[PDB]
């Protein structure tokens, strides 16, 4: 019957590893690098678009940085289509929480929910896992500014500075070198771009090959503003930091 | 509007002796002011030395007896031909009745036989499954006519010993099978006189250690 | 070989190996004999024990007052099929006030076993049955195979070394069919038939299992000292 | 059940609830506590149909306690009240609705403010300085309209509550066998054992 | 791969035969039936000395008149015990009586072959079900994952089973007392166990008509072990 | 739950020494309107059973189709379908009785009253009743609707108990049935003159008589009846 | 139906009447309105006979399963809540039950729970349930103390049922007494009201209204 | 018994010259008993304003529902929802509960951000759209509001004049209804400024 | 639905999927449990391959199931969340119906039952997680420590360890833990737990987590400095 053709996506290897999770992580390692850096007065999200074209309409394009709600955003690394399935689920979960409790969802609770969905695909159902790794950048009134990452295994962890996708080993070493706890957003912006500029497989880092975003309390008085950078604004910050 | 219930009349009577038990019932079957049958058996031998009758709405009565007889059959299959004791049969019947708690079997059920010590046993049920072991019970249409007579003539209620004037009760001496059958016959003769749904014939099933015996007697046909 | 992984696969010669492997489980089972006359039908079964401390596995199951069978192979599969027969016999009685015909009982068993041989996921039954009964057309004996094939017979035997008893019955055909109105002599012939399948061991008091059904005889099973008469 | 009252003062919320339980003809009990602690700084009183009241309260209690363990954090009174409202708003269009009215008294440790929420069985929520369910409000709101201030102390709140209970004991036909009073503030929940 | 409910060329179910191999790896359990009662005994087999041995529960009560011992993948036995307990109590509810030991065993064995592609595999545990009823008296049954159950005068299951069964073959007779049976289980357990038998790594139990099913205290078993040592040294 | 629309009135029957007789008129009424005048309400099953049906005609036609299907089903894989394993009256009745009680239990009844008349394999007379409620009973005489009130009294004068059955011949029994049908035509406002009659004898088999009419009627005395009391002209 | 139960120094007293009626017709005078759930738990029965019987013998099966699974006696709180949660599922369907679940454990001491078919579950010291509950309450409330002897407590319960048996038309027959202690319940006999009334009247000097 | 008049309340909306106005009372009651005088019935999602009268639990539920839906809309569309589009969303959402409806009387008000055109709309409890040029009314004193609006209203009123007209329409209508009043709020809405005014009125 | 039998027997009588789930536990960070006379201590390893971590928000290794019971684990982190959630739900459900918090044995029996169910259910793989469940029964001062594993078997332990290099720390505990006289105080119990982890951990900095559970819902997690003081005292005694 049908058993003959079943790949068995949810089994252990003799070494106790989940085959499909490991292979999904291998897929993600070829995706464009995404970096998240948390500062005292905000969070930076930077990400590299993969080998683009001059005929790509950049100003209306979005492949890396997505808005989950007014307080939380994500950077994507992996299959974009898989990510959008999860992103829409996460957007709904946030709204469900807001309707139930009349309060914005705490960052970790949203992260745990998405991570639990990923876990399910590794334990039951016989389906392939989502080939996606997220960097969650968000704010709530309990823990303040927070950075998390989740991967196809459904495991998630918190970070001060973190990278996903390609060249994470090189990127993580550079971040570990220059990162300090008393750092500010403007400094973190510079660190993120400098790290991408060194780890990139491209010849030079330009505005048309980047997506950029900040989450700042740099909003008029006690509140948080999300800023998805426009192409011209990415071009200006590249000149300001002295990369182009 | 459709009414799923009906009333087929009739009356039944169970009496437990010292080493025997009887279950009697008239053979008349009716609707409203008409006679359906002058001889429609109402008391049944269900095997394992147990007799049963489910009086009231005959369709529900036949259904219940049929399902209990079935339960006896499967009890033998499932438990190595073990004899179903009268107490176990009674509990089983409770679950059959309560299973239709919200659409009840519209019957008054009585079973009779011998307990595991060989003594006479009668059990009585309401429509939704409540039950109780009894020495004496009438059921059905003329139950209200018969029960008081049995309180007086079987349990010697309100009877005392001459000369003492209310001080000493009449002692509860045991009744033979011949004595019980006399009381059953008089109960039904009296019920036939004053209840229009009772008559035609009386069928008595007697249960002893030897088995199940039957006796039939004519009743007035008006 | 490559075509025995499941029941849904024919071999290149048109064989169903999973069904044939299920048939093999019957041959490993203990011997049981069935035979009938015009008045009575008899089952004789050699029960098997695990060791000297153990009991002897029961081989005969009652289905109704007028019908029952003996088994050879996977005993749990016989319990499933006998339970189905009990229900079908019972449906016939409750709905139609009619004792189920032995021939129709065979047809129902055939169709139940068949569904397990054509579908993916399931498996064939691993047991063979000998059904005896007395209905409106007299005494009957059936042989059930888990391939689905059911056959009405005068006498037969299934299980290990069953060929010896089957040959004896084939010789005695003209004699035992005439044993009418004599249950003890019909059982004697059945006990003598199953004896042709014995090696090393002999028929003891807790080894032998006999069942009979007839004209004025409900299906009853004899075990223990009740069969010492026939040893 | 019958009478449940609530009043929010300067630094605390006070809930008063009757002790009587009446099965038609007889008063079966005169010491019944018509409340459940949902969290250390949140208390819910309740009144409605028999069985449904306790079943609903304990169900809400279990859910909030589950949330507390999962997140190692206490939900704000506003958040708890919204959760409760949604459950009742869901319930009203069910096969058999919960016939339960509630008051939720809580102290928000973040804002350092007491908060009182009134919710009926339909899922109708309002935040109030003082509230009541059933026929209680018909007698008590006029008194509270006259005497209440936002800057009252807890002791002044209890005195104003005694004036409410005295009026109820004078003009209500049913003997509700007095009230159990509980205070909710920054230090948690405590019961006034003499009232 | 291949079906879970597949027959081998010899006419056996692969999965059932493989589960029997798992049972052979399990700790030893022995049962002996007498006219004065049935005795059940098990090897606890703790994997480490830091493991509190009294938490090892390989003998279990099903009802007051029925006990049970296990051997193999003991985690699999929990749902079987739950079913057995429910079946025993349910029958009492429906019939106002104790359930026959055989009928209880049959109910447990009905679960066995409910596997396919229901549960995904057979049970990896064998059970010794011992009890008493009015009809057939003191009884001992061996319930396998094949769905088959045999009655036994005496039976051993687990890693030391064939060695223990041969010993039970010689020792058992129809006139054994309860005390004689207790010592006999201890004797045979001590023979097949790897570690030295004491009250902490072995457990006894019995079922009598009067007192019902009882798991023995470690103090009570310790005395029977001491009584055993002396009677073996007596000749 | 429904209401009956097109309906059939009384079915009457009785036992006699060698078998059973059953009868029913050929009318299908639509309330007070005598709508359909050619409706057969006796339906034979094999050569040993006749099922008489009263009440809702649409449900009767459904039952007729069930019985037709029952015969077909019994023949399947049955070499003795026309011999030892033929349908008995007792089998046919029990089936109908099962269906009737099941349908009442779903609160969607077959709005009928049914009498199954026939002779068994051993020659025994079979006569049993069942209706929309699943109620069943047997008697030497059986009748539905108005028949119960008017026919039974007349038929019970012939066979009053079980011991009167061997003393009752087929000629005496048929005479009583035919007279009862006349009485029903006098007195039932939903009856017709035309009827069908069926005899099932253990010796002569099934005799099905169609297009019978009520005859020998007394009406002449009507001419003398004038007014409602005091009127003379 | 008149059933009562009350906590005191010597544990719990449970007392019930024996009558069952269908309208004005007295169906039985020998009904067992106390259920022996286990050697430590008792349940009282008021309302529908079948509902009470069925679900309280069912309760005993659930309690037996608990102590098989947990190797420990079930608490009175847990036992009562199993029944209340069950009847709450059936709320609206028309079950008719008024019951006291009475027992004694180490952790709780003597405990009584009133359980109801509307879903009501109440812990308390004294409860009277049934058509004649008001009559029994009168005698109890005026004579109840914590410091009663087992002998005096048993009599108060017996007397309170008698009071209700006399006045309430749907109560009577006989009185069944139970006494629940640290070591289990103890049956204290069936007492016919037809003999008990005249005995109490003579000895106690009560019922001077009635002539004897 | 009648769900639409248990709690009470009213909402009115009007158009002016390059502006719109929406107003409501503040009462929530349980039939005769006044419970709350701070129960606002006007909500806003971006620049689109929604007033809701009727059963109060459904008023709250629908607000939470449309906040939910307009937030998802904005995330996907990358722009705020417009009045014309929101009107269709309200209608769709109400009609999906055709045979188990929310007992409400919604009112939409706002200015289209691109065209600058003033927009108002009303609905029945199950989705029918009333898109009037002049004014929309809703609630327990809708008859009263119709009478006030039909006489007081004139087209092309300036924002500060429109305030006076709508305020007098609400106040005098509420005072002839037992289940309305206990305070009032008026929103004046221009293309890029919105003023909110609480009105002084009789508290009976 | 996906019904495929993933956990099945092999010719030698082994269920490989259950056994491979144990290999995932072997890979997981080390966890240890030690019970004293009036307390239980749960020690957990944090691998220092991950720095630049935010320790405020990162999921902690020890999880409260109720106010009186805790659960630590070794194996797949994502899998552990599912067991923890189910356990937390069951704990509240038990309080709701029985009107009493769970016993430590009961909560263990439930979690073990869930693990077992995933070894003979179609379409699912076993949990790659072993747990240590510790706490005190309601109104009881006797310490409780239980272990579970993917197969579903569970048992009580005076002291136990799971995860990578658990063979080494179990060796340490077997010679250092005396049953006749367990760690009498909190200090002695924590010290023995930190000592056992120091056999395996590497640096005694942010690599050791300690959680102390005492009777009557008294649970507290030790800080870096508090643990660092134990690390300092142990090695200073060792220099001799
Ligand atoms: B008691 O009055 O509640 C009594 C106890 C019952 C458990 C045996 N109930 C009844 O007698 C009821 C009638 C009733 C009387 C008064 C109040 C409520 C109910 N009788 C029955 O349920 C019943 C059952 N079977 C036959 C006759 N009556
Ligand atoms: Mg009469």
């Amino acid at each position: 019957g049908s058993r003959r053709y079943d790949s068995r996506t949810t089994i252990f290897s003799p070494e106790g590893r989940l085959y499909q999770v490991e292979y999904a992580l291998e897929s993600i390692s070829h995706a464009g690098t995404a970096i998240g850096i948390m500062a005292s007065d905000g969070i930076v999200l930077a990400a590299e678009r993969k080998v683009t074209s001059t005929l790509l309409e950049q100003d209306t394009s979005t492949e890396k940085l997505y808005k989950l709600n007014d307080k939380i955003a994500v950077a994507v690394a992996g299959l974009t289509a898989d990510a959008e399935i999860l992103i829409n689920t996460a957007r709904i979960h946030a709204q469900n929480y807001l309707k139930t409790y009349n309060e914005d969802i705490p960052v970790e609770i949203l992260v745990r929910r998405l991570s639990d969905i990923k876990q399910g695909y590794t334990q039951h159902g016989g389906l392939r896992p989502f080939g996606v790794s997220f960097i969650y950048a968000g704010y709530d009134d309990r823990y303040g500014y927070q950075l998390y990452t989740s991967n196809p295994s459904g495991n998630y962890t918190g970070w001060k500075a973190i990278s996903v996708g390609a060249n994470t080993s090189a990127a993580q070493t550079l971040l570990q070198m220059d990162y300090k706890d008393d750092m500010k957003v403007d400094d973190a912006i510079e660190l993120a771009l400098k790290t991408l500029s060194k780890t990139t497989d491209s010849s030079a880092l330009t505005y048309d090959r980047l997506e950029f975003a900040t989450i700042r309390k740099g909003a008029n008085d006690g509140e948080v503003y999300q800023k998805i950078f426009k192409p011209q604004e990415i071009k200006d910050i590249l000149v300001k930091t002295g990369i182009t | 509007q459709f009414n799923p219930y009906g009333d087929n009349g009739g009356t039944i009577l169970g009496i437990a002796g010292e080493d025997f038990a009887v279950l009697a019932g008239d053979t008349r079957n009716i609707t409203d002011y008409s006679i359906n049958s002058r001889y429609e058996p109402k008391v049944f031998d269900c095997g394992d030395n147990i007799v049963m009758s489910a009086n009231g709405f005959a369709a529900d009565g036949d259904a219940l007896v049929k399902r209990f007889k079935n339960s006896v059959k499967w009890y033998h299959f499932d438990h190595n031909d073990k004899k179903l004791s009268i107490n176990s049969a009674a509990r089983n019947i409770q679950h059959l009745l309560y299973g239709k708690r919200f659409f009840p079997y519209y019957v008054h059920t009585i079973i009779a036989g011998l307990d595991e010590d060989g003594k006479g046993a009668v059990y009585s049920f309401d429509p939704v499954g409540s039950y109780e072991r009894e020495q004496c019970r009438a059921g059905g249409a003329a139950a209200s006519l018969i029960m008081p007579f049995l309180d007086n003539q079987v349990n010697f209620k309100n009877q005392y010993e001459p000369g003492t004037n209310g001080k000493v009760k009449k002692p509860l001496k045991y009744l033979s099978v011949e004595e019980v059958i006399k009381l059953v016959r008089d109960s039904f003769t009296s019920a036939t006189e004053r209840h229009i749904q009772v008559g035609d014939g009386l069928e008595i099933l007697i249960v002893t250690k030897d088995g199940v015996r039957k006796e039939f007697y004519e009743l007035k046909r008006d | 070989n490559n075509y025995d992984g499941d029941t849904v696969t024919f071999s290149p010669t048109g064989r169903l190996f999973q069904v044939e492997y299920a048939l093999e489980a019957i041959k490993q089972g203990s011997v049981t004999v069935g035979l009938r006359s015009n008045t009575h039908a008899v089952l004789v079964a050699l029960k098997r024990n695990a060791d000297e401390l153990s009991s002897y596995q029961k081989k005969i199951i009652k289905c109704d007052e007028h019908m029952g069978l003996s088994l050879a192979g996977l005993a749990p599969d016989a319990r499933v099929l006998s339970n189905y027969l009990r229900q079908q016999c019972n449906y016939s009685s409750l709905v139609f006030n009619r004792k189920l015909a032995v021939e129709r009982a065979g047809h129902l068993l055939c169709d139940k076993a068949q569904k397990n041989t054509q579908s993916y996921g399931g498996r064939p039954y691993g047991v063979g049955l000998l059904i005896i009964g007395y209905d409106k057309s007299g005494a009957h004996l059936l042989e059930f195979q888990p391939s689905g094939n059911v056959t009405e017979l005068y006498g037969t035997a299934i299980g290990a070394r069953s060929q010896g008893a089957k040959t004896y019955l084939e010789r005695t055909l003209d004699t035992f069919i005439k044993i009418d109105g004599n249950p003890d002599e019909l059982i004697k012939a059945g006990v003598e038939a199953i004896s042709q399948s014995l090696r090393d061991e002999s028929l003891t008091v807790d080894n032998l299992s006999i069942a009979i059904v007839g004209k004025d005889t409900p299906f009853t099973i004899y075990d223990g000292e009740a069969v010492a008469k026939y040893i | 059940m019958d009478i449940i009252l609530g009043i929010r003062v300067q630094d605390s919320v006070i809930l008063a609830s009757s002790k009587a339980v009446t099965r038609g003809i007889s008063v079966l009990k005169d010491s019944d506590d018509k409340t459940r602690q949902l969290s250390p700084h949140t208390l819910m009183s309740f009144a409605g149909e028999a069985g449904d009241t306790v079943q609903f309260a304990e169900y809400i209690q279990a859910n909030i306690q589950l949330y507390s363990i999962r997140e190692d954090y206490e939900l704000s009174p506003q958040a708890v009240s919204s959760f409760v409202r949604q459950e009742l708003a869901k319930s009203i269009r069910s096969r058999r609705p919960y016939q339960v009215n509630v008051l939720i008294g809580g102290y928000d440790k973040k804002k350092n403010k007491p908060e009182l929420y009134q919710i009926d069985y339909l899922g109708t929520k309002v935040e109030l300085p003082y509230g009541a369910h059933g026929y209680s409000g018909f007698y008590t709101f006029s008194l509270l309209d006259h005497h209440y201030r936002p800057d009252m102390t807890t002791e002044e709140g209890l005195d104003l509550l005694k004036l409410c209970v005295q009026e109820l004991e004078k003009r209500m036909p049913m003997d509700f066998k007095g009230v159990i009073v509980k205070i909710v503030d920054k230090d948690g929940i405590r019961q006034v054992d003499d009232f | 791969d291949r079906g879970v409910s597949t027959f081998s060329p010899e006419g056996r179910l692969f999965q059932v035969e493989y589960s029997l191999e798992a049972i052979k790896l399990g700790s030893t359990a022995i049962g002996i039936a007498t006219k004065e009662g049935v005795v059940l005994g098990v090897e606890k087999r703790a994997t480490s000395p830091l493991l509190e041995s009294d938490s090892i529960e390989k003998i279990v009560e099903i009802d007051r008149h029925i006990g049970c011992a296990m051997s193999g993948l003991t985690a699999d036995a929990r749902s079987m015990i739950e079913h057995a307990r429910t079946a025993a109590v349910t029958h009492n509810l429906y019939y106002d009586e104790d359930i026959n030991v055989e009928s209880l065993t049959q109910s447990v064995c009905d679960l066995a072959l409910r596997f396919g592609e229901l549960m995904s595999r057979p049970f990896g545990v064998a059970l010794l079900i011992a009890g008493h009823d009015a009809d057939d008296g003191y009884q001992l049954f061996h319930a396998e994952p094949s769905g088959t159950f045999y009655r036994y005068n005496a039976k051993a299951i687990g890693s030391g089973s064939e060695g223990a069964q041969a010993e039970l073959l010689n020792e058992w007779h129809s006139s054994l007392t309860l005390k004689e049976a207790e010592l006999l289980v201890l004797k045979i357990l001590k023979q097949v166990m790897e570690e030295k038998l004491d009250e902490n790594n072995a457990q006894l139990s019995c079922i009598t008509k009067q007192d019902g099913f009882k798991i023995y205290d470690n103090e009570k078993t310790a005395e029977l072990i001491k009584e055993l040592k002396e009677k073996e040294a007596a000749e | 739950t429904q209401q009956p629309i097109v309906t059939g009135t009384s079915v009457i029957s009785m036992k006699y020494d060698n078998g059973v007789i059953i009868a029913a008129d050929n009318l299908g009424s639509y309330g007070s309107l005598l709508r359909f005048n050619g409706v057969e309400r006796l339906i034979p099953v094999g050569d040993n059973t006749v099922v008489g049906i009263s009440g809702d005609i649409s449900d009767m036609q459904h039952i007729e189709r069930l019985l037709k299907d029952l015969v077909t089903e019994n023949a399947y894989d049955n070499p003795l379908a026309d011999a030892e394993e033929a349908l008995e009256p007792s089998y046919i009745f029990e089936y109908l009785a099962t269906v009737m009680y099941q349908r009442r239990s779903k609160m969607n009844p077959l709005w009928n009253a049914i009498i199954v008349a026939g002779v068994q394999s051993n020659g025994d007379q079979f006569l049993r009743y069942v209706n929309l409620l699943g109620v069943t009973y047997s008697s030497p005489t059986l009748a539905t609707g108005f028949g119960a009130h008017m026919a039974n009294p007349l038929l019970r004068k012939v066979v009053d108990r079980e011991s009167d059955i061997p003393k009752t011949t087929v000629q005496v029994a048929e005479e009583a049935i035919v007279n009862a049908m006349r009485v029903l035509y006098y007195r039932d406002a939903r009856s017709s003159r035309n009827f069908s009659l069926a005899i099932i004898d253990k010796n002569t088999g099934l005799t099905f008589k169609k297009n019978l009419q009520v005859e020998n009627m007394k009406w002449d005395f009507a001419k003398d009846i004038k007014g409602y009391g005091t009127q003379k002209i | 139906s008149t059933t009562l139960a009350f906590r005191f120094q010597g544990g719990i007293i449970v007392a019930v009447d024996s009558r069952a009626t269908a309208g004005n017709w007295v169906a039985s005078q020998t009904v067992k309105k106390v259920i022996e759930i286990n050697p430590f738990l008792l349940g009282t029965m008021a309302g529908g006979a079948a509902d009470c019987q069925f679900w309280e013998t069912w309760l005993g099966s659930q309690c037996r399963l608990h102590e098989l699974r947990e190797k420990e006696r079930i608490s009175v709180a847990a036992a009562s809540k199993i029944l209340s949660n069950l009847v709450y599922q059936y709320k609206g369907a028309g079950l008719s039950m008024g019951t006291m679940i009475c027992g004694y454990t180490r952790k709780e001491g003597p405990t009584i729970y009133y359980v109801d078919s509307d879903g009501t579950r109440l812990k308390g010291d004294i409860f009277c349930v049934g058509s004649g509950q008001t009559f029994a309450y009168g005698v109890l409330d005026s004579n109840y103390k914590w410091d009663l002897s087992v002998e005096d407590a048993l009599y108060l319960g017996k007397r309170s049922i008698l009071a209700a048996a006399h006045r309430d038309a749907y109560s009577g027959g006989s009185v069944n007494l139970y006494h629940v202690t640290e070591d289990g319940w103890i049956y204290h006999g069936n007492h016919d009201v037809g003999e008990l009334f005249w005995k109490v009247k003579e000895e106690e000097g009560s019922f001077n209204n009635v002539i004897g | 018994s009648d769900p639409s008049s248990i709690n009470g309340g009213i909402v009115v909306a009007m158009t002016g010259k390059d502006c719109v106005a929406i107003a409501c009372d503040l009462r929530l009651g349980s039939q005769s008993l006044g419970v709350s005088n701070k129960f606002e019935k006007i909500f806003h999602y971006g620049h689109v304003f929604l007033g809701i009268t009727g059963l109060a639990t459904d008023v709250t539920t629908l607000n939470e529902m449309f906040r939910y839906k307009t937030n998802l809309y904005k995330l996907k569309e990358e722009r705020a929802i417009e009045p014309e589009t929101f009107t269709q969303l309200v209608s769709s959402s109400l009609y999906e509960r055709r045979f188990g409806p929310y007992f409400v009387g919604p009112v939409v008000a706002g200015i289209n951000s691109k065209s600058g055109k003033p927009f108002i709309a009303g609905f029945d409890l199950i989705g029918c759209i009333d898109e009037a040029k002049d004014f929309i009314v809703s609630g327990t004193a809708s008859d009263q509001l119709f009478g006030m609006c039909e006489s007081l209203y004139e087209p092309n009123l300036e924002p500060e004049d429109l305030f006076e007209t709508i305020s007098q329409a609400l106040l005098n209508a509420a005072d002839r209804d037992a289940l309305s009043g206990w305070g009032a709020v008026v929103y004046i809405i221009k293309k890029d400024e919105v003023v909110k005014r609480y009105l002084k009125m009789r508290q009976d | 639905g996906y019904d495929r039998a993933l956990s099945i027997f092999s010719p030698d009588g082994h269920i490989f999927q259950v056994e491979y789930a144990l290999e995932a536990v072997k890979r997981g960070t080390c966890a240890v449990g030690v019970k004293g006379k009036n307390c239980v201590v749960l020690g957990c390893e944090r691998r220092s391959t991950l720095k630049l971590q935010d320790t405020r928000i990162t999921p902690s290794k020890v999880s409260k199931i109720d106010s009186h019971v805790v659960l630590s684990f070794s194996g797949l982190n994502a899998d552990s969340r599912i067991l923890i959630e189910k356990a937390r739900v069951e704990a509240q459900s038990h309080r709701l119906t029985l009107e009493d918090p769970v016993t430590v044995e009961y909560l263990t029996r439930y979690v073990a039952g869930v693990q077992q169910r995933y070894t003979q259910s179609g379409g699912v793989r076993p949990f790659g997680v072993s747990t240590l469940i510790a706490g005190f029964d309601p109104r009881d001062d006797e310490p409780k420590l239980y272990q579970t594993e993917p197969s579903g078997i569970y048992s009580s332990w005076s002291a136990q360890t799971i995860g990578r290099n658990s063979k080494t720390v179990r060796e340490f505990l077997e010679k250092n833990y005396d049953r006749k006289e367990p760690p009498a105080t909190v200090e002695e119990c924590v010290k023995l737990t930190v000592r056992s982890l120091l056999e395996v951990v590497q640096t005694g900095a942010k690599n050791i987590e300690i959680t102390v559970v005492k009777p009557d819902s008294d649970i507290v997690a030790l800080s870096s400095e508090e643990i660092n003081q134990y690390v300092t005292q142990i090695e200073q005694e060792k220099q001799e």
